[PDB]
């Protein structure tokens, strides 16, 4: 960001966060579950391994159409 | 978690009529329902589960883990391939893939996201069928 537009702002007191400057309003967002949600843990061999369980609908709610 | 199950002037009986009657008018059988609510049970026991780590890296679920169990008899599926995978995780490199187990911090958010990912299937898939049940063979000329 670098301070490129007044649309971001550092909050100095916390290091963990930023504020973000809309037109509607300025709100500070906290670092700490962004990347907890952003990132979820999939394997594709797990999903092949959930392909294989004996449910017979789980690998329809898994199937996709394309 | 939220410490007040109940909510104030709602009756939770009366809801599941009003749902299973709509299911019904909207050509859901009663067995679609039955299904769904057997994997919210499986939900519901696989986040009793407890786990045990050997260490950092590893973990193992206690043996003959009765929520184990359950969820897997609700889910109709194998005990020890599930209980092996959420112990484990098979690790694909760029020319080998081995198992390596997991550990208990990173198995129980693995299976917290299990979880999630099946109960946003589940609902994905009430979703398609409310659409084919509300899908109309004639062309819509337009829509609101």
């Amino acid at each position: 960001h670098l301070n490129k537009c007044a649309l971001f702002e550092k909050p100095r007191m916390s290091n963990k966060a930023f504020i973000i400057k809309h037109f509607a309003d300025k709100v500070e967002y906290q670092c700490e579950g962004f990347l907890e949600k952003n990132k979820d843990t999939v394997f594709e061999e797990q999903i092949k391994v959930l392909k294989s369980s004996k449910f017979k609908m789980l690998p329809e709610l898994f199937q996709d159409d394309e | 978690q939220g410490g007040s199950p109940m909510i104030e002037g709602v009756d939770d009986a009366k809801e599941m009529a009003h749902t299973r009657q709509a299911c019904t008018l909207l050509g859901i059988s009663e067995s679609y329902q039955m299904g769904i609510f057997r994997i919210l049970a499986g939900i519901l026991h696989l986040g009793n589960v407890g786990f045990a780590s050997r260490d950092s890296d590893s973990c193992t679920i206690p043996p003959k883990h009765e929520p184990l169990t359950i969820f897997c008899d609700l889910m109709g599926v194998d005990y020890e391939e599930m209980c092996h995978w959420l112990c484990h995780r098979k690790l694909a490199t760029a020319t080998e893939t081995y198992i390596k187990p997991i550990s208990k911090l990173q198995a129980t958010n693995a299976r917290d996201a299990l979880a999630k990912h099946i109960y946003a299937k589940l609902f994905n898939w009430i979703v398609d069928h409310v659409n084919q049940a509300l899908h109309s063979a004639v062309k819509q000329h337009s829509f609101i």
